[PDB]
RNA sequence: GAUGGGGUAGCAGAACGUUGAGUGAAUCUUAGAUUUUUUUUUUAUAACUAAAUAUAGAUGAUAACUCAAGUGAGAAUGGU
RNA sequence: AUAAGCAGCUCAAGCAAUAAGAAAGCGAGAGCGUACCUUUUGCAUAAUGGGUCACCAAGUUAAUUUUAGAUGCGAGCGAAU
RNA sequence: AUGUAUUAAGGAGAGUAUAACUUAAUUUAUGUUUAUGAUAGAGGUUAUCAACA
C-alpha cells in the first residue's frame, strides 16, 4: 500500500483492505499466547519469521555445517585452545551504534568524538549538555539512543542493584584499574556502560552552494553531512584489559645490571 | 542481515541480542522479522515475458486454466508441499492468495493509513506467484476405482469457442499426456443490480 | 556413493573395531616410510611396528596395545641413562639426578623424539584409520602404565596439608623420576591441560615401545644402540638444573667435610664502585687454592655467585665425556672392568 | 537527529528500557535472531 | 584412482565417523544440500 | 603554498593543543537538584519561577 | 674441467600478459567451480599451496595448441 | 619529545603467540644514498613537465611494390572451367 | 557495419483513459481458425482471458 496509490483507488478497494487488517487482529487476540508477540505487534512465531529471519535455508544449513566441522576439528586436537576473540565475544557485551547523518563536517565533529572517547556514558552526556558546540546537542541525543539499544537489545548496564550490595552490604573493596592513557579509575559497578571506541565518517553531500567571486568567477561549495560511531562496552572490558597490561609488565622480567647482550658478528677465528 | 545475525548467535551464545526489541532499519523502514506490503502482497508489476513464464504451466496469460476455488499445492519456498484453496487470483502480476495460516507473515503498516493506537506490525496472508503452485484434483484409480488426490503438473485449454456479439468465450482444461478433462471450480457470478440512476 | 567409491577397501565391520587389523599394516605407505626412516632392521616386521602405534587408551586389550612394549622399553631407556649419568657425573645431587633422568627419558623429551620421526596422530581411534598414525584416546582419564614405585600411605596429607616427603625415600617409594605414584561422547569442546598430558603420555609410550620392539626382535645390544643414538645424543646443560639456597653455607660444609681449610672470599678485581652498574669479582680461596670465582653487580651477590660456581665445579666433576659404562661388560668379550668413582653424597648443611 | 519525530518503534524501546532498569523484567538472550539447527 | 576430497582425508584421520554422528544428531546434511531449495525471494519478485 | 602539507604536519596543527576542554565547573541547583554551571542560575528553575510570578501576583 | 657477460641512439632474437575466437554438444564443480584479499612455494613481469568470507550447476570457470587485435601508461602546462 | 634521512638499502639490540609447536610486523642504534622524466657537451640543479589515484590516450588499415624464412607446384606457375 | 526487401514529402503547438492518441482523444461490422490452434466455466472497468485477414 503505497502513499500515492492509496488515493488513486475507489473506496470499495480501500474499504476491502481495512477488513483484511481488521480480520487479522481478531486472530492475534492469556500468558502463553500473549508472550508470542512484542508490544510493536511482531509475532514471534517461527512460521511468521521464517521468511525474513531465515530467507535462505539452503545456504544457512551448509554454513552451519561448516562451523560444526570446524568445531569438531578442534575438539579432537588435544592442544586446541579457545581463540581470544571467541572467548571475549561470549563473555563481554558490546554495542556498535552508527548515528544519523549530522549536518556538519569531519574536521568539526572529529573533536567532539575525541572528547567523549573513554568516558562513561554518564560522564559523556554531561559534557554534551554543557558544550558550546551546535553538534553537541545532536551527540547527546544519539548517545541516549545507543544507551537504550545497549540496555534493551544487548542487556548492558543492568547489574547495578546487585553490584551496589557487595560494595556496601559486605564492605567489599572495589576494583582499581588504570586506563591505557594512564587515568586511574575506581570501578564499583562492573556493568557501567562507557564509550570504548568512537570514530567519525563522512556521508553524502548535503547540498551545493555557488561562490560568486570577482571577474565573473564561480566556485562550488559542498555542504557536508557526517556521522559518528560509538562502541559501547561494560566496565568488565576495562578490568580485563588492565589485568593483561599488568601481566605483560610482570612477564618482561626485572632489570639486571649487567645484561648479556649478543655479539652479532661471526668470524672464523678467535679474537681473544 | 541474516548472514550477520547467524554469525552472532554462533559467537555470542548466551549474550545473543534481542533483535526483536530493536529500532527499525532506516533504509527501508521495516521492523525486525517483518516484510513490506509491496513485498508481502507481491504487487510489483512484472515484465510480459515473466507473466508468460509464471503461467507457462497453465495455459497462457490470456488462456489461464486455473480459477479461484480450486485447491493447489505449493512447490517452492519454505512452505513447500502445503495445500490450500485459492481465494483471489491477481491476473496482473500472476500472483495467487492462499488463505492458509502458515503463509502469514509480519508486515510493517505505513503510518499514513494507521491510527495512533494501532500496533505498527500485523500478520497478513502472503501471496505467491502462479508458478509456485500446482493443481490438486482427485482422480479415479482405473485399476481399483478408488478416488485419490494427485498433483496436476500441466494444464492446457481445450474446446475454445468465442462469442463475437458478446465478447465472451468458454473453454475446457485438460491434462496433456493423459487427456483428463478437469471440470472448472464452482465460481459464483458477480451480483449485478439495478441502480436508481440507470 | 557410485561416483565416490571408497579409497581403501575395508569390510563393513571395520569402523567399529578399536584399532586397525594386523594385516592392515601391510598395505599402508605411512608405516613403510616410518620403518625406513628410523633405519630399523628387517627383523622387525611391519605388523610389529603398527602395534607400537596403538595406545592402550584406544584398545583395552593387552595385545594390540602399547602397554607391554612401552613397559619393556621404559626399563631399558631408564637403565641405560641412569648408568651413563652416574659414570659421567658421579657427584650429581639426587634431586638433580631425578631432574636429569626426566630431562632425557621423560614425557617432555620423548614427545619431541616422536615429533622428530614424523609421527602424525589420529583424530579419534578407530579401525578405519591407517595403522601409520599414532592413535590414542585423550578423553579417558584413568589410562596409565604399571610402575615399580609404591603408593605412599600419607599421599593425601602431602598434597592437602603440605607434609614433607624427602629425597631419600623417593628412590624406593616413588617412580624413576622421583614423582609420587597415583598422584555417548561429545567432541564439542576445546583442549584441556589434562588432555595435553594424555597427548604427552601417548607419544612417550610410543617411543618407549619402539625400543621394546627393538629389544624383542633385535636383542639387547640393538636396543642400547638405538637409545644411544636417538635419546642420549640430545644435549642438555646440566649446570642449568641447579638451584641453590644459602650456597655460602653449603660451601663451608663442603670444605669442612673434605678437611679443606675454611673458605675465604677475596676481591680479585673490581670497578665502578659507587655507580649504577658496578662489577665486583670475588674469588673463594681455600688456603692458597682457588675453588671458584664469580662476578656480580653487588658485593654480596658476587660472593654468593662465587660460592655457587665453586659448588657446581664440585658436583659437575666428570672423569670424561665418553666414559665406560658397566653395561659394556655383559656383551662380547671386552677389556676388564676398572672400578668407577663412587661419591659419598651431597653435603647436608644448615 | 534531535528533531526527528519519535516513531512507534522508538517509544516501545523506551518503555522496555525503564522496565529492565527498574527491575520488573529480567533480560534474556534472544531466541528468534536466527533459526540454527545447533541451538547452542 | 580418483581425487582425494576433504571427506577422504577426514576418513583417513578417523574424524569423519564422528562428524556423521554430530551432523546427524543436529539434523544437518551429511554430504549433501538437504531437502531445502534455492533462494526464491528475489525470483518471486520477478527478478531477471 | 609551495608544497602540499602532509598528513603528519596537518595533524599536528589540528589536534596537538586543540583538544576540546571538559567543563568541570558544574554544581547542582539548590531548589531542584539539577546540574548547572557554577555561579549560574538553573535554566529549568528560572523559566518555571519566571512563569510562576507571571500568573499570580 | 668449452667460450662469452656495462651501455644511450640504433639493430636483432626469444617470450609473458590483456581482450575476443576455434578445438568445445570437450573437461571440472555443495566431496565447494568461483570469490579484486591474506598466505605459502617454485629462477618467478608468472603461476601455485593454504586459510578466511560468501554461495554457484550454468548467461560459471578452465589446461593445452592455435587464430585475430580497439593488447600492456609515473610522464604529452593531455582528457574525464 | 637532544633531533638536520628522496623516508629506501646494508648491519641490527629490543618488543611481539596466556599454553606443546609456530615471529609476520614494528624497530632503537651504526653506515651508504643530493627524486623522476624530458632536453642537452653536461642537470640534485634555482632548466622543462606533473596535487594523488582510477580510467581514456599514439607505427594501424587499404591498395601497390619489395625482401627474408617456411612451404606447394616446377620450365612452368597462378587463376578458371 | 554490410546485405536483402519495400517505400518516395517532413516537422512542430495544444489537448487527452500515463501500454491504448486527437475534444468520438480504448469506434463499429465481416470471414476463418481456435490447443490436433497460432508462431462446455468466471470476467463490459473486478473490463479490453484472441490471434490472423
Ligand atoms: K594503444
Ligand atoms: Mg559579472
Ligand atoms: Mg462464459
Ligand atoms: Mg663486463
Ligand atoms: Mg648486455
Ligand atoms: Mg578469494
Ligand atoms: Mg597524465
Ligand atoms: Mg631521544
Ligand atoms: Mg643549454
Ligand atoms: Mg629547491
Ligand atoms: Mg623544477
Ligand atoms: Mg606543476
Ligand atoms: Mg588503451
Ligand atoms: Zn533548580
Amino acid at each position: 500500500w503505497s502513499l500515492f496509490g492509496w488515493g488513486k483507488q475507489k473506496v470499495e478497494e480501500r474499504n476491502k483492505v481495512k477488513e483484511e487488517l481488521k480480520q487479522s487482529e481478531l486472530a492475534r487476540t492469556a500468558a502463553a499466547h500473549a508472550k508470542d508477540q512484542t508490544p510493536t505487534g511482531i509475532s514471534l512465531k517461527k512460521d511468521h519469521l521464517v521468511r525474513v529471519v531465515d530467507p535462505d535455508p539452503r545456504s544457512r544449513v551448509r554454513w552451519e555445517r561448516k562451523m560444526v566441522i570446524r568445531k569438531l576439528q578442534r575438539g579432537t586436537d588435544p592442544w586446541s585452545v579457545e581463540p581470544k576473540a571467541e572467548r571475549i565475544a561470549r563473555t563481554e557485551r558490546k554495542l556498535v551504534y552508527k548515528t544519523g547523518y549530522l549536518p556538519t563536517s569531519v574536521k568539526k565533529l572529529v573533536h567532539l568524538s575525541r572528547q567523549i572517547r573513554g568516558k562513561t556514558v554518564s560522564e559523556a552526556l554531561v559534557q554534551m549538555q554543557f558544550s558550546k558546540k551546535k553538534m553537541a546537542k545532536e551527540v547527546k541525543t544519539e548517545l541516549l539512543r545507543a544507551e537504550a539499544k545497549a540496555i534493551v537489545t544487548r542487556g548492558m548496564g543492568l547489574g547495578k542493584a546487585a553490584a551496589a550490595a557487595a560494595q556496601k552490604e559486605t564492605g567489599a573493596e572495589p576494583v582499581k584499574i588504570q586506563t591505557k592513557d594512564g587515568k586511574h579509575l575506581e570501578i564499583r559497578d562492573p556493568t557501567r556502560i562507557y564509550v570504548a571506541e568512537t570514530f567519525v565518517n563522512k556521508g553524502f553531500t548535503r547540498g551545493v552552494e555557488l561562490d560568486y567571486r570577482a571577474r565573473g568567477r564561480v566556485f562550488k561549495m559542498n555542504k557536508p553531512t557526517t556521522t559518528m560511531t560509538v562502541v559501547l562496552k561494560e566496565e568488565k572490558t576495562r578490568i580485563r584489559e588492565h589485568q593483561e597490561r599488568v601481566a605483560k609488565k610482570l612477564r618482561q622480567g626485572p632489570w639486571v645490571h649487567l645484561p648479556d647482550r649478543p655479539v652479532t658478528s661471526q668470524r672464523q677465528f678467535y679474537s681473544w | 542481515a541474516a548472514v550477520e545475525a547467524r554469525n552472532e548467535d554462533w559467537m555470542l551464545g548466551p549474550l545473543a541480542p534481542r533483535r526483536e526489541l530493536d529500532e527499525i532499519t532506516l533504509s527501508n523502514g521495516n521492523f525486525f522479522g517483518s516484510l513490506s506490503p509491496t513485498r508481502a502482497l507481491l504487487e510489483s508489476e512484472v515484465s510480459e515475458e515473466e507473466r508468460k513464464a509464471r503461467v507457462a504451466w497453465c495455459g497462457s496469460p490470456k488462456f489461464l486454466c486455473i480459477a479461484p476455488g480450486d485447491r493447489v499445492v505449493v512447490i517452492e519456498g519454505h512452505h513447500k508441499d502445503l495445500i490450500g484453496t485459492i481465494e483471489k487470483l491477481n491476473t496482473r502480476n500472476m500472483t495467487v492468495e492462499i488463505q492458509s495460516e502458515k503463509l502469514k507473515t509480519n508486515t510493517t503498516v505505513p503510518q499514513f493509513m494507521q491510527n495512533d493506537a494501532d500496533k505498527p506490525v500485523t500478520q497478513i496472508y502472503a501471496r505467491l506467484p502462479i508458478s509456485s503452485v500446482r493443481l490438486v484434483h482427485p482422480l479415479k484409480d482405473p485399476q481399483t476405482g478408488e478416488y485419490r488426490d494427485v498433483i496436476i503438473r500441466e494444464l492446457r485449454p481445450r474446446n475454445i469457442v468465442h462469442d463475437r456479439p458478446t465478447r465472451t468465450r468458454s473453454m475446457r482444461r485438460f491434462v496433456p499426456g493423459e487427456n483428463i478433462i478437469i471440470p472448472w471450480p464452482k465460481q459464483e457470478p458477480i451480483k449485478r443490480e439495478d441502480q436508481p440512476a440507470d | 556413493n557410485d561416483r565416490f567409491p571408497p579409497l581403501e577397501p575395508l569390510p563393513p565391520a571395520a569402523e567399529s573395531l578399536p584399532s586397525p587389523l594386523p594385516e592392515r599394516a601391510l598395505t599402508s605407505a605411512k608405516l613403510a616410510a616410518l620403518h625406513a626412516r628410523l633405519n630399523l632392521s628387517p627383523k622387525i616386521p611391519l605388523q610389529t611396528l603398527a602395534r607400537t602405534l596403538v595406545d592402550a587408551s584406544a584398545d583395552e586389550n593387552p595385545q594390540f596395545n602399547n602397554a607391554n612394549l612401552a613397559f619393556v622399553g621404559q626399563t631399558l631407556i631408564n637403565y641405560h641413562i641412569a648408568e651413563w649419568l652416574l659414570c659421567k657425573y658421579p657427584r650429581l645431587p639426587q634431586g638433580i639426578l631425578f631432574s636429569a633422568m626426566k630431562a632425557y627419558a621423560g614425557p617432555k623429551p620423548l614427545l619431541q623424539i616422536a615429533r622428530s620421526w614424523g609421527v602424525d596422530t589420529a583424530a579419534v581411534p578407530g579401525g578405519e584409520v591407517d595403522p601409520g598414525l599414532l592413535q590414542f584416546d585423550a578423553l579417558k582419564p584413568g589410562v596409565a602404565i604399571t610402575n615399580f614405585g609404591y603408593k605412599r600411605t600419607e599421599l593425601a596429607y602431602l598434597e592437602k596439608f603440605k607434609w614433607r616427603r624427602g629425597m631419600a625415600s623417593r628412590v624406593v617409594l616413588d617412580d624413576d623420576f622421583g614423582d609420587v605414584v597415583r598422584s555417548d561422547v561429545s567432541y564439542d569442546r576445546y583442549g584441556n591441560p589434562d588432555t595435553r598430558a594424555a597427548a604427552e603420555r601417548a607419544h612417550a609410550y610410543f617411543v618407549r615401545a619402539v625400543v621394546g620392539a627393538i629389544y624383542a626382535h633385535c636383542g639387547r645390544e640393538a636396543a642400547k644402540a638405538f637409545v644411544k643414538a636417538h635419546i642420549m645424543s640430545r644435549t642438555l646443560d646440566i649446570a642449568k638444573l641447579f638451584e641453590f639456597k644459602y650456597p655460602t653455607r653449603e660451601l663451608a660444609a663442603l670444605c669442612a667435610r673434605e678437611d679443606f681449610e675454611p673458605p675465604v672470599a677475596r676481591l680479585l678485581s673490581e670497578t665502578g664502585r659507587q655507580s649504577r652498574t658496578p662489577v665486583f669479582v670475588v674469588g673463594i680461596y681455600s688456603g692458597s687454592d682457588k675453588l671458584g670465582e664469580g662476578a656480580a653487580s653487588s658485593l654480596d651477590h658476587a660472593r654468593f655467585k662465587a660460592a655457587m660456581n665453586a659448588l657446581k665445579a664440585w658436583y659437575l666433576y666428570s672423569p670424561g665425556e665418553n666414559p665406560r659404562v658397566p653395561s659394556d661388560m655383559l656383551e662380547e668379550g671386552a677389556k676388564p672392568w676398572t672400578p668407577a668413582y663412587i661419591d659419598m653424597g651431597e653435603v647436608i648443611s644448615r | 537527529p534531535s528533531q526527528f519525530e519519535v516513531t512507534k518503534d522508538r517509544k516501545a524501546i523506551k518503555a522496555r528500557q525503564s522496565k529492565f532498569l527498574s527491575g520488573e523484567e529480567t533480560w534474556a538472550p534472544g531466541k528468534v535472531n536466527a533459526f540454527l539447527n545447533s541451538k547452542i | 584412482p580418483r581425487r582425494v576430497t576433504p571427506v577422504d582425508k577426514e576418513r583417513m584421520v578417523g574424524r569423519w565417523k564422528v562428524i556423521q554422528k554430530e551432523l546427524q544428531k543436529r539434523e544437518l546434511p551429511v554430504l549433501g544440500t538437504g531437502n531445502h531449495g534455492k533462494y526464491v525471494e528475489l525470483k518471486w519478485l520477478g527478478s531477471k | 603554498p609551495k608544497k602540499k602539507t602532509s598528513h603528519m604536519k596537518k595533524r599536528h596543527r589540528q589536534m596537538a593543543g586543540k583538544a576540546l576542554k571538559d567543563v568541570t565547573h558544574l554544581n547542582r541547583c539548590p531548589a531542584c537538584g539539577n546540574l548547572k554551571r557554577m555561579h549560574h542560575l538553573c535554566s529549568t528553575c528560572l523559566g518555571k519561577l519566571k512563569g510562576f510570578m507571571d500568573r499570580n501576583g
